[PDB]
């Protein structure tokens, strides 16, 4: 629960800080662009580190087991629970991983590790290229 | 006209921002080169060197130059004023002007 607590807490405070945002761009005028900037910084670092902590405690999240309450009633509230149960992507997301994926199109393993080599090649170069001058 | 003196500081200032704008063409080459070294095809693979050398020198001498520049305003310090003259010079074209009344075979 302490996982979900903390997975709570900061995706309240990502929901607050899109709340922010949206009602100062809803405004009729555009505010200063370095204002806007700064809160964009912010959201989107915010949103780094929901992925971060998201990511931290898969465990958590995977070992609970959804139930609905004794006491909630779905003969009322069958349309809210549907809401929720629904996980399903937008299907324009859907078409566009299909479209980069038909674009993309033991060879694909040695293609791997061709990959792997000029990674590493393409790093030892550019630490050199920096060793080579004195920037401090 | 300004002193030479200004004259060529703004023109090292304008060799500054050019250098600039060079840096960041040699940037998109670069970056343009990147994608089809991802894509898998070596032919082009020493162009790669090549470019990212000649984008860090671009990048490191640019702003050794403007440091330069920047130190060269340290030293500078130290090294209607026109007005003061000003009506004079008016006064001595007013009466070249009379001269030209004055004579009447140079009014041709």
């Amino acid at each position: 629960g302490q996982a979900l607590d903390a997975v709570r807490m900061r995706l309240a405070q990502l929901t607050h800080s899109l709340r922010r945002i949206r009602d100062e761009m809803s405004k009729a005028e555009l505010p200063q662009w370095y204002t806007l900037q700064s809160q964009l910084n912010v959201t989107l670092s915010q949103l780094v580190s929901v992925t971060s902590t998201l990511q931290h405690f898969q465990e958590t999240l995977d070992s609970t087991v959804v139930y609905p309450l004794p006491k909630f009633p779905t003969t009322s509230h069958e349309s809210l629970v549907t809401t929720l149960l629904r996980k399903k992507n937008i299907p324009e997301v859907d078409e566009w991983m299909k479209y980069v994926r038909e674009t993309s199109g033991e060879e694909i393993e040695k293609l791997l590790q061709q990959d792997r080599e000029i990674t590493n090649w393409a790093r030892t170069t550019f630490r050199n290229e920096y060793g080579k001058h004195d920037f401090k | 006209m300004q002193p030479p003196y200004i004259q060529e500081r703004l023109k090292s200032l304008n060799d500054i921002e050019t250098q600039l704008c060079s840096m960041l063409q040699e940037a998109s080459q670069v970056t343009f080169i990147f994608g089809e070294l991802k894509r898998g095809n070596e032919s082009v693979k020493p162009q790669f060197e090549n470019h990212v050398k000649q984008f860090y020198e671009r990048l490191d001498k640019s702003t050794t130059q403007l440091r330069k520049e920047i130190q060269l305003l340290d030293e500078n310090v130290g090294t209607n004023k026109k007005a003061l003259g000003q009506d004079t010079e008016k006064m001595e074209e007013q009466l070249d002007l009379l001269s030209a009344i004055l004579d009447p075979s140079k009014s041709k």
